[PDB]
């Protein structure tokens, strides 16, 4: 049946975040087969294998080595690292809490923050340019009502996803020894940040957010983001943030 | 809201 026509070609479908699905689609235009891949935004790191309508059933870590006539040419990495679609629930953060994301692992690490009295922070492993996705913010999915109706002490890393859902990394998963599948919850706040939270559609985590650089960042530079609490609902925010906001407003004046 | 990055 092989012929030079669309039915025998390959398709790439991009998310606005720059990740993509690639492969030969079936008769209904679906990303279904044994040789489908998700390609991360570096256009190099890939999860290649069995997908059904774009959902990763068994993706093996690979490197996109070249494209020929639009067709991706992958090399599988050693180790038998496999991944699957595993969107969190209200009560389960991951079925592999200790299995790191391979793209994130090459780009960030956790260490003591340079910000005083601020615990751990997130650092770049290597020099990167502007607009680079560095890290993923995954967590359990709970309601705004639950979050808004409980103490700030429990809301240290709650991250709004949309009007219906908040992502949380509750104790003890805020410790790397118990959860390290994603690390975006380790980035500290700055009113002068070098990164932003941005939407991301992840093949393992599903629809989440990521940390993306605004500008070039050096190796070993701390990654910071604006937490974006409501300043005028004074602010509804932790005391440390309220103090820093006053200091920030003072510098602007 | 007691969470980061909500659109207000
Ligand atoms: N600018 C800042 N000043 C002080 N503390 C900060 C801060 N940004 C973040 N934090 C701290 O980081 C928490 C959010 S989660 C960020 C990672 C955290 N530092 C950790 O060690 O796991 C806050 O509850 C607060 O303890």
């Amino acid at each position: 049946g092989y012929k030079d026509n669309i039915r025998h070609g390959v398709c790439w479908i991009y998310y606005p975040d720059g990740g993509s699905l690639v492969g030969e689609v079936n008769e209904d235009g679906e990303m279904t087969g044994e040789k489908i891949a998700y390609v991360y935004p570096d256009e190099r790191t890939a999860l290649y294998g069995k997908f059904i309508d774009g959902e990763m059933i068994e993706g093996k870590l690979a490197t996109l080595m070249s494209t020929e006539e639009g067709r991706p040419h992958f090399e599988l990495m050693p180790g038998n690292s496999v991944y699957h679609f595993d969107k969190s629930t209200s009560s389960c953060i991951s079925t592999n809490a200790l299995l790191p994301d391979p793209y994130e692992s090459e780009r960030v690490y956790v260490a003591e923050s340079l910000i005083s009295s601020a615990g751990e922070g997130l650092f770049s492993k290597v020099a990167v340019g502007p607009n680079t996705v560095m890290s993923f913010a995954n967590g359990v999915r709970i309601t705004h009502q639950e979050v808004d109706s409980r103490d700030w002490a429990l809301n240290g890393n709650t991250l709004s996803l949309d009007e219906e859902t908040v992502i949380d990394v509750p104790e003890p998963y805020n410790h790397v020894s118990k959860y390290c599948a994603s690390l975006g919850h380790k980035a500290n706040h700055s009113f002068t940040p070098n990164c932003i939270y941005d939407m991301f559609v992840h093949p393992r985590f599903g629809p989440i957010k990521c940390i993306r650089t605004l500008r070039a960042v050096e190796a070993d530079e701390e990654l910071t983001v604006a937490y974006g609490y409501d300043h005028s609902p004074g602010p509804e925010a932790p005391e440390w943030y309220q103090v820093e906001l006053k200091a920030f407003q003072a510098t602007q004046q | 809201s007691k969470s980061k990055d909500r659109k207000y």
